[PDB]
């Protein structure tokens, strides 16, 4: 390629003309600094450094001491070092003489040295007399009269250094030569044999040889490297042909008389090494990673290479130019005869090729994916043990927090009715069903997520520094919005009064009022009180009412959620917010419920919450749920009441002991809320003076109510996870959790090739650059087990991550915490509740030729029971290949399956799985076709032994459209909008079932109940999603999954 | 006191590590004569600049000696014996021959100039009359005027 | 949500090798895509590599 | 209902690494406090308390009254304590070797009091001499070599 | 860490407001594990035991 | 130990004990000739301790 590049001198062509240098010293009197020096200030440091023409200027200690820098420095003021460095500029000059010849230059270097040492050396005394001598038309020619009028052979100048206040001793010190032939060079360089330690470097700036004496030996190898770095730099842009300007070409240093660390060092930099990308731990100290590298290329790696290092290591007297490199010499000596260069050069081609490599030295904790195939045989590895957590770098904690928004804090999901008839037989049968629940509790494993998570307390954490923002910071509030009543209730415990309408005025002087204290029987009526004030009407923006109404709260308690629920309508004139309770202390009422005649209770709202008490016989229970009720419709019109265990006969009785007594009837409609604790499996009866007569009153099939049904005695246990810190290659049997630990950065990617039979996910970081532990968190994941432990080849791809040792795994400083329950939606939860009730069907069977799965990702593999039972999956996209030749036992047939009925062949032990019948492809509404292909799915069916399921959508009037809380899973107009596609329309459920009795034989419509819910969220260790807590319960409801298991 | 428990607390001495900068020793070691001709030094003559300690640093740079290495070649010339290399020497002063002011002297005004603004600071402290404080700032104007 | 892909990928960023394995299930609307690794090799192996992302 | 419990070590599980104590305690130099170190002030109170890992901690008495606390409390200003504070949390280290395994964990309770104390006693001075007795890998290992080493 | 290790109290005024300190932590311990949670309090029993007293 | 631990227990009594001594001679505003001299007087005490 021979890069192409501009060689010419730098340090040369800064020295200003002769009869002009008066102005760039001392009639800098009239402008005033400022961009020129520079000075950059860290906090005990800084950097005052003043750059052309005042850089490789050194200091007379007369004028450095008196004018500045000792004692401004001893403090900075932007406004003082900018008059007060002009104080001493102002005070300084170079003895000279103007010329009227045009091709003069002033000699600086060599000029201004002289004057700092009060000319009392003979280079300097010369100047004296005749200051004419430092006035020369061609470089060389100007070191040349100071040496013949001397008879001097040397003379040496001590280095000049950049930061002003850094006042201690010289590394080293340079010296010039005087020599002007090419024979001559020789000489001074054979001389320079047999001489403690000194250095030279390719080529020289004026045309005049320039030597380097070192003080001590220990500060030579960190200015060796200084050098070495700035030149592996230089053969960057030229390796790849760009356009430079750095004068020499080479500026690697050449190591005369030396040491012999220089020997170790002067090799290692004179052969470029791949490390760039850097890898290399290159940042610190430099000079030691660097002398690592040495060791390195020397014993390894590697043939010829060692053989390189090896024949520098025993010579390093000869730079090492590698052809192009040459050149440029080359192409400038014939540019310009009569200049010097090192006489003594080797050129080699030979490099020659190698790996790549890869590193960073940013931020960030770094992201896996792995996979279960790869390019290496795994056979019979160690067992990788790891250790020792701490609590400073990695804190686990047992939760997990979530982060929402603010409105979405109060979210109702209305239900209703469908039943008319309550009929003799099966009320008791209804009650037996209660009775015999009641005795023993729902599930302990249920409890072990009941009582440890709560909505307060993973809600409140947020609100309250939504309230730190408050305290100077707001913005428009706006009365009555959701904002307005919610910043007013958590956020300040005295009162937010308004100026006009939207402003928060002032700011709290000195008083902070202390943050509203919050409590957890407060937030969960708190989100109740929105949805009655909506349930009244749906027309948006109220929240405070028409005055003079009084609504009473029934509980429950001497505590607030009463003081909140007031000072929110303390703006609009007299409004009473009342409270009883068994439990209520002043200024709140005391009084027993059912409490006695006269007292002449009177509200237009009423909420009624009530408990009392644990341990009495269901008869005992039965009669005090129902007489709350009772005194509670009488007492109010618009009245909701809270009933505890809504099993399907408590429940129907309430309706049962309301409407015949009341005239007209009532009109009843259980619901849900957000803020109620995820799975509580506690509703809230709904009751209004009707508008006419009710057509269907009771609750027939009962499906919120059946979410409480479906709890059961003790048997195994608790289940939990835990941690591990050890890993066994292609041994199962783990149970589920995380491991987390460290390990050396030389076998950290022998770690990684055998995390793949475990999990997916897993992040690693190491503390320091120069540390070498780099600790790993992996999550263990059944999704990825089944489709792992299928077969015996271990495989793995070990090659592709040991290209990330050293760095390469990322660095992180401060602390992280990793929660044990991660966090995760509705839609791929409400498919965890979805395929923990199908993997129970296909386990209990006796003879099965194939689980065929039929579109999708690939994904739900799981439940292929068990994990070595054939897998065929039907769907026009998919990746193929290595899944399916490494003989995991896969096949992808990439025809879109044509279900018309035509042409059908599922036969003997056929398991089928319809999850999908939206569409083929992405997107499909064709509900005729949804009727018709269902109807032709299930035609054509004489193969025996065969089994099917499919999947539907139907409902939508109680779970949207009087739902109020469109969180991911909204519906729009009649089309359901899940996740994303475009919304499917909904299916006769009537219609359905109609049609499938006189064509088919057998269809099982089973909806995934409570043990599907705490299984799966036991084994991935998933929380449930509070607001999407109260969408899964009704959406997992309405997706029956029919199977058709006939012959 | 304030800050002198933050130098001896990087260490009392410290080792050169093979090919780098300085290694301090975390220890509280007294210095003996025994150490002179092994190995370590007095760090507080090691001049790494510290991060916190800015005034026992700024005190330790006033004893930078003021010399050059003069190379003699009469002696060598001349075929002496010499057990370096090469020979090599450090006379401790210049010559300021046309100087008008000397120079040699002018540095130790700069030593005087800010070692009185120290001994200030303890004459506020224990607050002495001011016939106390100017008696031995007078001293040090003898003192340097006989330098001269 | 604004997601990132790369084979010299560090946390946050997820580290994967294009083409990426079956599973993981990508999705998006708007995907924009930047692969150059690597030079050096057959045209062959230049073109299968292009092609294939 | 036989109630289920996870049973683990607190205090074990809070001593930092061999080879990063250096960071935990002197580097603490770069950063500056602010959220970690609580500090309420009842109005005569207050309560200043620097939490893990600085908690059960005792104070050397020529460290403890030198650098801070005795004169500041005589009065705070929130901005004198958080750069106060630095001013002491920078000159403080611990008598410790680097170390290359990863299994290994560094001993904080018994061998920040022994430097609190001048290594004057046995106990202390024998963590002097060979400073590595405090690398333990498994909790009572730990303190097992500090006895069979004494005879105490 | 697994080696026994016991109190020492100076006065014997300053027994009985420490060993109250600890009762008070145990009635709380036993409230979560009474009613089924999660605890990470390690020993089960936070009550101490007076030997010679 | 370096220097002994015991007599520097003992300049933290002095430190701020002579602190209180200065508010004496603030309200009786002694002569600055009298307060120095009780100032030094605990300078030779202390240092005969160590």
């Amino acid at each position: 390629w021979h890069y192409t590049s501009i060689n010419n001198d730098t340090r040369v062509a800064l020295d200003p003309k002769p009869n002009q240098i008066r102005t760039i010293t001392k009639p800098n009197t009239v402008p005033q600094l400022g961009t020129d020096y520079l000075y950059t200030f860290n906090s005990r440091s800084h950097t005052l450094r003043l750059l052309g023409p005042f850089q490789y200027f050194n200091f007379s200690e007369t004028d450095r001491g008196h004018p500045l820098f000792r004692l401004p420095l001893k403090y900075i003021p932007a406004d003082e070092l900018i008059d007060n460095l002009h104080s001493w500029m102002r005070s300084v000059h170079l003895l000279h003489v103007r010329s009227e010849d045009n091709t003069l230059r002033y000699n600086w270097m060599l000029g201004v040295y002289a004057r700092s040492t009060n000319y009392t050396t003979p280079v300097g005394q010369l100047v004296v007399n005749a200051p004419a001598i430092l006035n020369y038309s061609n470089p060389q020619d100007a070191f040349n009269s100071v040496f013949v009028a001397l008879g001097i052979d040397y003379i040496d100048i001590p280095i000049t250094n950049s930061n002003i206040f850094d006042d201690s001793s010289t590394p080293y010190n340079v010296r010039i030569w005087h020599a002007p032939t090419m024979t001559e060079v020789n000489h001074i360089l054979a001389l320079m044999r047999k001489s403690t330690l000194v250095s030279t470097h390719s080529s020289w700036h004026w045309n005049v040889l320039h030597t380097f004496h070192y003080r001590s030996e220990s500060d030579m190898i960190d200015h060796f490297a200084a050098k070495i770095l700035e030149d592996w730099r230089q053969k960057e842009k030229l390796d790849k042909g760009a356009l430079v300007e750095a004068d020499r070409v080479i500026q690697r240093l050449i190591p005369l008389s030396s040491s012999t660390y220089v020997q170790r060092l002067a090799a290692i930099g004179a052969l470029y090494p791949n490390e760039f990308t850097e890898n290399v731990l290159d940042l610190s100290r430099l000079s030691t990673a660097l002398l690592q590298l040495s060791d390195t290329y020397y014993q390894h790696a590697n043939d010829q290479l060692r053989r390189l290092y090896r024949r520098m290591y025993n010579d390093s007297r000869t730079l090492y130019m590698t052809q192009r490199h040459q050149e440029l010499l080359l192409a400038q000596i014939t540019a310009d005869p009569n200049i010097l260069l090192y006489p003594y050069t080797y050129i080699f081609t030979t490099i020659p090729t190698s790996m790549n490599y890869i590193s960073n030295t940013g931020q960030g904790r770094i992201k896996h994916s792995l996979t279960v195939t790869g390019a290496t045989e795994h056979d019979t590895v160690a067992d990788i043990v790891l250790g020792q957590t701490g609590e400073d770098v990695i804190t686990i904690s047992m939760v997990e927090p979530m982060s929402i928004a603010v409105e979405d804090m109060y979210g109702y999901v209305l239900d209703t009715p469908t039943r008319d008839i309550w009929p003799a037989d099966e009320q008791i049968e209804q009650k037996g069903d209660a009775v015999a629940l009641y005795d023993t509790k729902t599930s302990r494993a249920l409890g072990m997520f009941n009582n440890t998570v709560r909505i307060d307390d993973l809600l409140s954490p947020l609100l309250s520094l939504v309230y730190r923002t408050y305290i100077k910071g707001d913005t428009m509030t706006m009365t009555q919005g959701s904002l307005d009543h919610l910043t007013l209730c958590a956020a300040v415990d005295s009162d937010i009064t308004f100026v006009g309408n939207r402003m928060i005025a002032p700011l709290p002087e000195g008083y902070i009022p202390k943050p509203m204290h919050r409590n957890n029987s407060t937030m969960k009526m708190l989100s109740l009180y929105v949805a009655l004030k909506k349930l009244e009407n749906f027309a948006t923006n109220s929240y405070l009412m028409a005055p003079d109404t009084s609504i009473i709260l029934l509980g429950a308690e001497r505590e607030p959620a009463v003081n909140i629920l007031r000072r929110f309508n303390r703006n609009v004139s007299n409004v009473r917010i009342i409270g009883m309770g068994d439990r209520a202390v002043e200024p709140n009422i005391r009084v027993r419920v059912p409490f006695p005649i006269d007292k002449n209770i009177s509200a237009d709202f009423i909420i009624c919450d009530i408990n009392s008490y644990e341990d009495q016989s269901f008869e005992s229970m039965f009669s005090e749920t129902i007489s709350v009720v009772t005194t509670c419709a009488s007492a109010a019109t618009r009245a909701l009441v809270k009933i505890n265990h809504p099993s399907e006969y408590m429940i129907n009785s309430v309706i049962e002991r309301l409407s015949q007594l009341g005239g007209v009837f009532y009109h009843t409609a259980l619901l849900k809320t957000a803020s109620q604790n995820p799975y509580s499996y506690e509703t809230y009866i709904y009751i209004t003076p009707i508008a006419a007569a009710v057509r269907f009153p009771f609750y027939s099939n009962s499906a919120m109510i059946n979410r409480y049904m479906t709890a059961v005695a003790d048997d195994e246990m608790p289940i939990i996870p835990s941690i591990h810190t050890v890993i066994k290659g292609h041994s199962n049997t783990y149970s589920p959790g995380l491991f987390c630990g460290c390990v050396d950065v030389q076998s950290a990617p022998l770690a990684l090739s055998q995390l793949k039979s475990y999990c997916s996910e897993a992040t690693t970081w190491r503390v320091d650059s120069d540390d070498n532990l780099v600790n790993i968190i992996a999550r263990i994941d059944p999704a990825r087990i089944a489709l792992e432990f299928r077969t015996r080849s271990n495989t793995s791809a070990y090659h592709e991550y040991q290209r990330y040792v050293p760095n390469g795994l990322g660095f992180k400083v401060r602390k992280t915490r990793e929660f044990r329950y991660m966090h995760r939606e509705v839609t791929f939860i409400h498919k965890l509740m979805m395929y923990a009730l199908i993997r129970e069907q296909i386990s209990l069977t006796e003879n099965m030729t194939q689980v065929v799965s039929i579109g999708g990702r690939n994904l739900a593999d799981i439940s292929v029971v068990p994990l070595n039972m054939k897998y065929v999956v039907i769907d026009p996209a998919t990746r193929i290949e290595t899944l399916t030749q490494e003989k995991k036992n896969i096949e992808v047939q990439s025809r879109p399956f044509q279900f018309d009925a035509a042409n059908m062949d599922l036969e003997n032990n056929s398991i089928y799985l319809f999850i999908a019948v939206i569409m083929n492809e992405p997107n499909g509404a064709a509900t005729p076709a949804r009727m018709q292909m269902d109807k032709i799915r299930n035609v054509a069916t004489a193969m025996l032994t065969r089994t099917n399921c499919v999947a539907y959508i139907s409902f939508y009037e109680a779970g949207i459209i009087t739902r109020l809380d469109q969180s991911t899973a909204h519906k729009t107009i009649g089309r359901l909008k899940v996740a994303n596609y475009v919304p499917v329309d909904t299916l006769v459920e009537a219609d359905v079932t109609l049609m499938l009795r006189d064509i088919g034989i057998t269809h099982e419509i089973i909806r995934p109940s409570t043990p599907e819910l705490i299984d799966a969220c036991s084994n991935y260790g998933i929380r449930l999603g509070s607001t999407g807590g109260a969408v899964l319960d009704v959406f997992n409801h309405y997706s029956p999954v029919i199977k058709l298991v006939r012959s | 006191p304030v800050e002198y428990g933050i130098f001896i607390q990087r260490g009392a001495t410290y080792t050169i590590n093979a090919a780098g900068e300085f290694e301090f020793s975390g220890r509280n070691e007294k210095w003996d004569q025994s150490l002179y001709l092994s190995e370590h030094f007095p760090a507080l003559f090691s001049d790494v600049p510290l991060a916190g300690a800015n005034t026992i640093i700024a005190i330790m740079r006033l004893f930078t000696p003021q010399g050059f290495l003069r190379t003699d070649d009469l002696a060598i010339a001349a075929n002496f014996p010499r057990a370096s290399r090469n020979p090599q020497t450090y006379i401790p002063y210049t010559n300021q021959r046309g100087t008008v002011t000397n120079e040699f002297a002018s540095r130790f005004r700069t030593i005087v100039a800010t070692l009185a603004n120290v001994v200030n600071e303890r004459a506020v402290q224990d607050d002495m009359q001011k016939a106390t404080r100017s008696c031995t700032k007078q001293w040090l104007r003898h003192l340097e005027t006989q330098f001269d």
